[PDB]
């Protein structure tokens, strides 16, 4: 099942890395692979998708077309505008008014306390989406600011060295 | 007057586009093997 | 100065293409005074060939026109070169010569893009242009199915009852086969190793696992996406569909519950030929034992004519319609498991980053698909031999014929076609013609095909494999009664169904 | 400064130009010929035997 | 002891955002003058 | 002449958040499916 | 004003030669009228008959865009200029390579042959020019100080002996045997990449966006400008009567009158059948060696060949 704390890591991760690098963003989560987050953003996290009320031409329409062209719900869904499973939800709804797969359900909600693996997460999270300086890019950062010690130290001592008396030539 | 996607004509063709006087060939491979030169030599 | 030389050559080609990009407009077409963003319409370049690979329409919302012909312009050189490289190494292949493998990877890779991308066109104009097939055709080709199965008296398959006695050995039978696949215990991955946990959870648990795909067969009309890849066979390819477990458990054992309860209520006649009865080598013995023991069958004295017809229904798969499936299936199952059989053909079939919606054909990668493709080869069986001979060839419902019999000698000659083989898409026929129904039949074939200048010879293909003595002879009369039968046979397929 | 290094496919070779000949097209007859006339000429026979061709 | 019970405000993404934003994970100190 | 920038869904080189929106932006049914399903039904 | 234009009759295409699988980049006539050579971004080089319009011959050498031909006068030669840094001869009783000259350091743009003497002289994006000994392949010179991409060089007899125009707009007037730039003339705003010499005159014409210009030679003095055609203008194309035919990337093409600079016609052809109308250009122009024929080899895999139309007078097409 999916649980909020994970889809709005979902959101964040699909806002920065992109919508094709699915194994990445699988990689921040822990207990979902790429094919469930794909599915999950494409069922329901994505902005594009409508979680409203049938206009009464929605709801004609869409009966016209599940008689047109029947159990074919990829088909129709795009010809109205929301995903198969709300379209294969409510037209069953609206037959019987008038007579699992948990990518589609909501997210349930946070827990007073956070389990702590729940927070574990979030923190790291947080740290993966820090990171926009190129991981070498990091080091190499580090790198300018490390030799400054090797300068910084060597005059000092090179300062007391021919201080000292002794006038060393490294070469 | 249905075309079955095996014909599904786009594109004008030759004649259309370009009027009916402007000659048009389409020379896929060639005649003329190619051992045979095109200056021939003299013997 | 190093020349460019066999691992140069893409690296060169993005070289030379876009030092042409940044001479031909972003210097002279600017007037983009200031700083002409050229290194920006490069990334707007790459980003554009991306997109044309993944198959995506591209659109910049702002983005001055002569910047996007120039594009557009630079987009189909490299595509007319990148194409033009597969079909070159593509032949190469095919007859042998490199054994190079890069270049196989990258090829198949190649060619598995270009397929996907004519297939989402096809997609897009099935559902543009509307149903190929008219209301008359379809009308027919249901009446005709209704046909037969009432005068067959065939008794529907309903949905599988709740205390069946079989439930166990069907499952058994599927969950063996599924486990089947990773024999090898290999190196598999998640994947593979989630779906031996299913099996395995199902294997201890039967009853869990019966409930859940019942519940599956009853409800469900959505399914998740589909992969697809191509086993590369060096001559052409092959695809290969990647199904969910959950799924591919479900589907086994509909497949099995399918094809047993048409193998009791006798729903396929006995010329639908990969058989559970005989391995193919027993089927060329009794074809060529079934000629032979024809009634005069070698007899050339009135000048009879035997003619031996075989074919390819030339893409059956690839041509069946979702709607009309439906209709047709509902009339030997449940309406239940005909509306999950068809709505599991619709699905999102997905490669690398490319992404779209079957809605015409079939995809063959599903575990029922040998049942719907038998049965709509059985529909086109009948449209081509006929409700009258097909009740001929498959015998009386109460008294059904063996694979080449027929009841008495009487029925048997009553008409040219004696015998009827269809392995799963292949079609052969035997017909054997007295002079005057052949005659018949090449008057009406030269009237609508009149040759007078006798090229009919011509396009005779043969056998170049035994020699002349034994090759086919091409008098005029006999290749003019070849194309005459040909001819006639392919008049009764509408094309908008199947052709040959 | 003047390597002496080398190269094999610095070897001499095709070390004879060829000039074109007398019938080739050598440039005293292009000098000399009628273009216009002999390309209509040609045209006009090309268009005779592809009518023939129908 | 864990006791789950539907939490107060949310953990919403703009919150991980911002948090990241101030992480400010490497930006780095000031080379030192002297 | 302003030339907008490329985000790509393919390349982030920099590690850049893009919100969904501008990240995002960068059908047919023939009349004839009506008559070929009803002439069906009946 | 001008005193009045000469009267020239106006051009109507009339066939169309499709067989490549790349845009066509190179044309040429062979020197005894009988064929033409065409070499394309598919790599290969077609051999067509000039009558007939039938494809001869195709010769396969190439690892890239053939960027240039040219059939030499004086031996049954034919040189090839790739994108690959290959120049290559090929021999015409053969039909097969025997020489190949070596040592650009990138694509090479194009290639002129000289008149009198034998040598090569070839262009390319290394931004040099260089003067090859046609017979022992041994580079004589590196006519250097361009500083960007040399698009276009033509040769002659006379002196100067190479005129090399650039895309960093300038135009440069060489001396053969020195080996260095004369004259350098920065009159053009955008790249140079036509540039075209009139058969008896002692004149040449430089194509740029920005407008036509001619030059006088030796020492190029300005004569005038050619203006109206506002596009990147690929080639040049010079008449020995004096029309000159300048051909632009957007597939327009204009025909002009040398002497005053009067623009008579404007043709805008047609795009092939399958071709999107954002691939409509003109890589290259040849007049017949008769030049009563115009061929161009165009952006959509097509050669285009127009003829004079014989059936219109002063009075029918006016000169404005």
């Amino acid at each position: 099942v999916w649980r909020n704390t994970e889809d709005e890591i979902l959101k964040a991760a699909v806002m920065k890395y992109g919508k094709n690098q699915w194994s990445r963003i699988a990689s921040l989560l822990h207990r979902k692979s790429a094919k469930q987050c794909k599915a999950r953003w494409y069922e329901w996290l994505d902005p594009s998708i409508k979680k409203t009320e049938w206009s009464r031409e929605e709801e004609e329409k869409l009966l016209h077309l599940a008689k047109l062209m029947p159990t074919q719900w990829r088909t129709i869904a795009p010809i109205i505008g929301r995903t198969a499973a709300q379209c294969l939800e409510h037209y069953e709804f609206l037959l019987d008014k008038a007579a699992p797969n948990p990518e589609t359900k909501p997210a349930r909600p946070d827990p007073i306390d956070m389990d702590e693996d729940e927070l574990e997460m979030l923190s790291e999270a947080r740290a993966r989406l820090a990171n926009t300086q190129g991981k070498k890019a990091k080091r190499k950062a580090r790198e300018k600011q490390l030799e400054e010690a090797r300068r910084l130290a060597a005059l000092q001592k090179r300062r007391e060295l021919r201080a000292a008396g002794i006038e060393i030539q490294k070469k | 007057e249905v075309v079955l996607h095996e014909d599904k004509k786009y594109y004008p063709t030759a004649e259309e586009v370009y009027g009916p006087e402007v000659e048009t060939i389409v020379q896929e491979e060639d005649t003329q093997p190619l051992t045979e030169p095109i200056i021939k030599p003299v013997k | 100065a190093k020349t460019v030389t066999k691992q140069r050559v893409e690296s060169h080609f993005d070289l030379e293409l876009r030092a042409a990009v940044m001479h031909d407009i972003l210097d002279m077409m600017p007037e983009g005074i200031k700083q002409n963003k050229a290194r920006t319409i490069l990334q707007h370049l790459s980003e554009a060939w991306r997109c044309w690979k993944a198959n995506i329409p591209w659109k910049v919302p702002g983005l001055p026109t002569p910047i996007e012909n120039m594009i557009l312009r630079y987009v189909k050189a490299k595509a007319d070169w990148w194409t033009n490289t597969a079909h070159y190494n593509r032949e190469r292949i095919r007859r042998g010569a490199t054994v190079d493998k890069t270049v196989c990877k990258k090829n198949l890779g190649r060619l598995t893009r270009l397929y996907l991308k004519a297939e989402q066109e096809r997609q897009h104009n099935y559902l543009k242009d509307g149903p190929y097939i008219t209301a008359e055709e379809a009308v027919a080709v249901y009446t005709t199915t209704v046909h037969w199965l009432e005068s067959r008296r065939f008794s529907p398959i309903p949905f599988p009852p709740l205390s069946y006695k079989h439930d166990t050995k069907l499952l058994i039978l599927a969950l063996e086969r599924l486990k089947e696949a990773y024999s090898v215990k290999s190196r598999l991955n998640q994947s593979q190793r989630e779906e031996l946990g299913l099996i395995e959870q199902a294997y201890d648990n039967p009853h869990e696992a019966l409930s859940r795909i019942k519940r599956h067969l009853l409800t469900q009309r959505a399914f998740k996406e589909v992969g697809i890849e191509f086993m590369d066979l060096y001559s052409h390819l092959v695809p290969v569909y990647d199904v969910e477990p959950l799924e591919k458990i479900t589907d086994a054992y509909l497949d099995q519950y399918l094809w047993y309860e048409a193998d009791k209520r006798r729903l396929f006649p006995p010329w639908i030929k990969p058989a559970d009865t005989e391995p193919p080598p027993l089927l060329v013995y009794k074809w060529c034992q079934g000629i032979n023991n024809l009634q005069d069958v070698w007899e050339t004295s009135e000048g009879e004519c035997n003619v031996m017809l075989e074919s390819r229904f030339e893409k059956m798969y690839e041509k069946i319609d979702l709607t009309l499936l439906n209709r047709l299936l509902r009339l030997i199952v449940d309406h239940n498991i005909a509306d999950y059989m068809t709505a599991k053909n619709n699905v999102v079939i997905n490669y690398k980053d490319m992404n779209h919606t079957n809605s015409y054909g079939i995809i063959r990668g599903l575990q029922f698909a040998s049942f719907i493709v038998q049965y709509y080869g059985l529909v086109m069986d009948l449209l081509v031999l006929g409700l009258h001979r097909a009740s001929e060839m498959a015998g009386p419902p109460q008294m059904p014929n063996d694979f080449l019999s027929f009841q008495d000698i009487a029925t048997e000659a009553a008409h040219p076609i004696r015998l009827f083989c269809r392995y799963i898409d292949r079609i052969h026929i035997f017909f054997r013609f007295t002079a005057d129904e052949a005659r018949d039949l090449i008057q009406r074939y030269l009237t609508e095909h009149p040759d007078p200048n006798n090229e009919n010879i011509v396009g005779y293909n043969n056998k170049k494999c035994w020699p002349r003595d034994a090759r086919m002879r091409l008098m005029k009369h006999d290749v003019n009664l070849g194309r005459a039968v040909f001819w006639d046979i392919k008049n009764r397929l509408p094309r908008s169904v199947t052709t040959v | 400064q003047l390597s002496k290094q080398y190269s094999s496919r610095d070897l001499p070779s095709h070390t004879k130009i060829k000039y074109r000949q007398t019938t080739q097209d050598a440039p005293e007859e292009v000098r000399n010929r009628d273009f216009r006339r002999e390309l209509e000429e040609r045209e006009r026979a090309a268009a005779r035997e592809k009518n023939r061709d129908r | 002891v864990k006791n789950k019970a539907p939490a107060e405000v949310q953990i919403t993404a703009e919150q991980l955002l911002r948090e990241a934003k101030e992480r400010e994970l490497e930006l780095l100190p000031p080379p030192p003058q002297q | 002449w302003k030339i907008p920038p490329c985000i790509s869904n393919w390349k982030n080189a920099k590690g850049y958040t893009i919100p969904l929106d501008k990240r995002l932006a960068a059908v047919h049914i023939n009349e004839n499916f009506a008559k070929l399903a009803e002439a069906l039904y009946i | 004003t001008m005193p009045k234009p000469q009267w020239h009759p106006p051009w109507k295409l009339y066939r169309v030669i499709s067989g490549h699988l790349g845009w066509v980049r190179c044309i040429a006539v062979e020197p005894g009228n009988q064929w033409f050579v065409t070499g394309s971004a598919d790599r290969t080089i077609k051999i067509w008959d000039l009558a007939s319009g039938k494809l001869k011959l195709s010769l396969t050498g190439h690892i890239s865009t053939v960027r240039g031909v040219i059939v030499s006068t004086r031996s049954p030669y034919l040189f090839s200029c790739g994108e690959d840094k290959q120049v290559k001869c090929w021999d015409l009783e053969y039909n097969k390579v025997i020489r190949h000259y070596h040592g650009h350091l990138s694509a090479v743009y194009g290639l002129d042959l000289h008149p009198t003497i034998d040598v090569l002289v070839t262009c390319s994006r290394d931004s040099t020019a260089r003067i090859w000994d046609v017979r022992t392949k041994a580079s004589v010179h590196t006519l250097s100080g361009h500083t960007n991409a040399v698009a276009t060089v033509r040769c002659q007899a006379a002196e100067p002996q190479i005129i090399t125009g650039s895309h960093d707009t300038t135009i440069r007037l060489w001396d053969l045997v020195a080996g260095k730039t004369r004259v350098t003339l920065t009159n053009h705003k955008k790249s140079v990449r036509a540039v075209v010499l009139h058969p008896r005159h002692y004149t040449f014409a430089s194509g740029s966006p920005d407008n036509i210009k001619q030059w006088k030679f030796p020492d190029g003095s300005f004569i005038q400008n050619l203006s109206g055609h506002n596009a990147i203008i690929n080639t040049l194309t010079v008449n020995s009567d004096g029309v000159l035919v300048s051909g632009a990337d957007n597939g327009t093409m204009h025909l002009w009158d040398w002497r005053t600079g009067y623009n008579f016609q404007r043709v805008h052809a047609a795009v092939q059948p399958g071709s999107l109308d954002s691939e409509s250009g003109i890589f290259a122009c040849a007049f017949d060696q008769s030049e009563s024929r115009l061929l161009t080899a165009e952006a959509d895999k097509t050669i285009k060949v127009y003829r004079e139309d014989d059936t219109a007078t002063e009075e029918t097409h006016p000169v404005s």
